[PDB]
C-alpha cells in the first residue's frame, strides 16, 4: 500500500510481488526500481 | 552468399528439444565479441510489453453474489478461490472469447484437471489446488471466461458490462496478459570452422502457458524484422 | 492481414526526399512504447562491418618511386598528396576494378574535378583540394584503382602485386571499405490512428560516398530477412 503514499515511491522502501522473476517485469515498466538487483543478484550466481 | 570469411560460411546451429508450454533451454552458437548482453537485453526489452496474450478478465461464480460471501460446503473463502483462478494459465488457439464448463459435487479437492476439455483449450497444469471441498450437497459451478489484451491495464477503465443487465452477480478483475515471465542467459564460449573468439548465448526461458514460445518468439521475430526497417527510407 | 487492433491497420508513413549519395534525414513513424534505442543500435550493430564498399586499394604516381620523394613544381610532398587520396571517396556500379585517368600541367590547384569522367565513376566531392601546383612544367599523374572489401584488412596480410613484377614504383595502402559513417537518432514522438504513444525515430544518416544509402539499407534489409530466419528449424 505504500505506492500511492510518502512511503514509497516507483527508488525507496518498496516491493510488490511473489518471487523474482516478474519483479523485473514490473521494474522495467516503471514502477519499480530498487530490490530487483537484489533479486537478480540472488539467481545469477548460484544458477551455475 | 558465400562472400568473404566474416560470418557468411558460418551456420548457426540452433536446434529444438521441446518442453511443452512453460519453460524452454534455448541454445546459440556461434556470435562473435560482445554478443550475449545485447541479446539478453534487447528480447527483455521486445519480450515484456509487446507480445499480447489472453489472461482472465471477468469470472461468474454461482449464488454467492460478490466476493466476499461464503459458500455451504467449502473450506476457503471465494476470494481465495477467485486468487486461485488468477494464477491459472490458459492457451487459446483461435477464438476471440470462450466460456470454460467446471461441476463437482460431494467430497474431493477440485483442481484444474476437473475443467471440461474444449478442442481449443487445453491446460497447462492441472495439479494446481484450487479449494477444499466437503460432504452435505457442496456443488460448486463457475464460468471462466479468456479474452485477449496485450500487458497491464487496471480494471477501472476497462469497465465491463457482461451480466452487469438488468441480473448481475459479475466484476471485473485485474488482468496479467503479458505471456514472457523470466529469461536468463548464460555467455560460455563456442568454436566453429572460421574463428575462435566466438560466444556459445544460452537461454532459460519460461513462459506461464497463454502463448507458446515458438509463436512467440515467432512473433516477435516477425516484429523485429518489422522494426529495423527504420533506417531506410530518406527526407 | 486486418486482424485485431495492435498493429495491423498502423501503416508506417515512411517517406523520401533525396540528397545525393553522402547524407539522409531519415524519418520514421509510429512505433510503440521502447522502440527507438533498439532501432538506432541494431542498425548501427549491422551496418559497420556487415556493409561492403569500394576504396582505395594501391595508387600509382609518376616517376617519383616512393612516398617519401620531391616532385619538380609542387609545393607540399607527395605523403600528403596520398593522404589526400586516402579520403577521396569514389562510387563503382558494377565494375571489379577501375582505373581513373587524371593529367594536369601549368598553374593551378588540381582538386577532384579534373578527374576524367567515366561512364561507372562518379565524384561526390569536386571541391576537394589535393595540392598546389606551381609553374614550370609542373606535370602531374596519377592512376586511382579502385577494388571491392568490406570493413578494414591491414597492408601487411593482403600483399598485392600489381606493378611488383619487374617494373616497380607502386606499394599497398591501408584501405577503409566500411560506407556508414554515422547515425543520430532522435527519439519525440508520433500519433496515427489507433494507439497515441508511439514513437516518431528520426535518423540522420552519414555516409562517404563508396556505397549509396538506398542500396546499402535495402542490402542490410534483406541480410535482416536473411537474420531472422534463424528460429526456424528444429533438432
Amino acid at each position: 500500500s505504500g505506492l500511492a503514499s510518502l512511503h514509497a515511491r516507483v527508488k525507496v522502501r518498496i516491493t510488490e510481488y511473489e518471487k523474482d522473476a516478474n519483479g523485473e517485469l514490473v521494474a522495467k515498466t516503471s514502477l519499480k526500481d530498487t530490490t530487483v538487483g537484489r533479486a537478480i543478484l540472488w539467481m545469477i550466481v548460484p544458477k551455475g | 552468399m558465400q562472400g568473404s570469411v566474416t560470418e557468411f560460411l558460418k551456420p548457426r546451429l540452433v536446434d529444438i528439444e521441446q518442453v511443452s508450454s512453460t519453460h524452454a533451454k534455448v541454445t546459440l552458437e556461434p556470435l562473435e565479441r560482445g554478443f550475449g548482453h545485447t541479446l539478453g537485453n534487447a528480447l527483455r526489452r521486445i519480450l515484456l510489453s509487446s507480445m499480447p496474450g489472453c489472461a482472465v478478465t471477468e469470472v461468474e461464480i454461482d449464488g454467492v453474489l460478490h466476493e466476499y460471501s461464503t459458500k455451504e460446503g467449502v473450506q476457503e473463502d471465494i476470494l481465495e478461490i477467485l486468487l486461485n483462478l488468477k494464477g491459472l494459465a490458459v492457451r487459446v488457439q483461435g477464438k476471440d472469447e470462450v466460456i470454460l464448463t467446471l461441476n463437482k459435487s460431494g467430497i474431493g479437492p477440485v483442481t484444474a484437471a476437473d475443467i471440461t476439455h474444449d478442442g481449443d483449450v487445453e491446460i497447462v497444469k492441472p495439479q494446481h489446488v484450487i479449494c477444499h471441498l466437503t460432504d452435505e450437497n457442496a456443488s460448486i459451478s463457475m464460468r471462466i471466461k479468456v479474452q485477449r489484451g496485450r500487458g497491464y491495464v487496471p480494471a477501472s477503465t476497462r469497465i465491463h458490462s457482461e451480466e452487469d443487465e438488468r441480473p448481475i452477480g459479475r466484476l471485473l478483475v485485474d488482468a496479467c496478459y503479458s505471456p514472457v515471465e523470466r529469461i536468463a542467459y548464460n555467455v560460455e564460449a563456442a568454436r566453429v570452422e572460421q574463428r575462435t573468439d566466438l560466444d556459445k548465448l544460452v537461454i532459460e526461458m519460461e513462459t506461464n502457458g497463454t502463448i507458446d514460445p515458438e509463436e512467440a518468439i515467432r512473433r516477435a521475430a516477425t516484429i523485429l524484422a518489422e522494426q529495423l526497417e527504420a533506417f531506410v527510407d530518406l527526407r
